[PDB]
């Protein structure tokens, strides 16, 4: 051949079993609102109902784990202190 | 006792029903309460050990946290 690849420097991103189809706290989805918001509008009045990403690569609705912080303080699928490293998908 | 062991194995292999911890704790408490009014504990322990062997010598990462709860409940019961 005329051109051949010798080295590769790909970067691999990983995500845990967040179950994009069932929120691990509310069991609706990784998007499309939550149990306490339901309808899309539901008198939104600004604020937000996006996805929250932790330091453990877990994803839930911001509302779900914001409320869950009052019940416990360690991400339910593990035993790690939950951070708020990202907001939204 | 064998059927109780099978039920606890089915509940422990995967928490697809009751993803959160509160209902899991309640159902485990109910199961151990039911086991309290039971005799012939030797066969129960034998079948529980067999289920442990089946669930540990197969695909891992079943619960990874509920084992401590199970051993604590067995200690207390
Ligand atoms: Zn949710
Ligand atoms: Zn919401
Ligand atoms: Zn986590």
């Amino acid at each position: 051949k005329r051109f051949e690849v010798k080295k590769w420097n790909a970067v691999a991103l990983w995500a845990w079993d967040i179950v994009v189809d069932n929120c691990a706290i509310c069991r609706n989805h990784i998007m499309d609102l939550c149990i306490e918001c339901q309808a899309n509008q539901a008198s939104a009045t600004s604020e937000e109902c996006t996805v929250a990403w932790g330091v453990c690569n877990h994803a839930f609705h911001f509302h779900c784990i914001s409320r869950w912080l009052k019940t416990r303080q360690v991400c339910p699928l593990d035993n790690r202190e939950w951070e708020f490293q990202k907001y939204g998908h | 006792p064998e059927y109780l062991s099978l039920f606890i194995d089915d509940k422990l292999k995967k928490g697809v029903k009751g993803l959160t911890e509160q209902e899991v704790e309640t159902i485990l408490d109910k199961a151990m309460v039911l086991f309290r009014f039971m005799q012939e504990k030797d066969v129960f322990e034998r079948y529980y050990k067999q289920h442990l062997a089946r669930r540990l010598l197969t695909n891992k990462s079943v619960s990874d946290d509920s084992e401590k709860n199970m051993i604590s409940k067995l200690k207390t019961e």
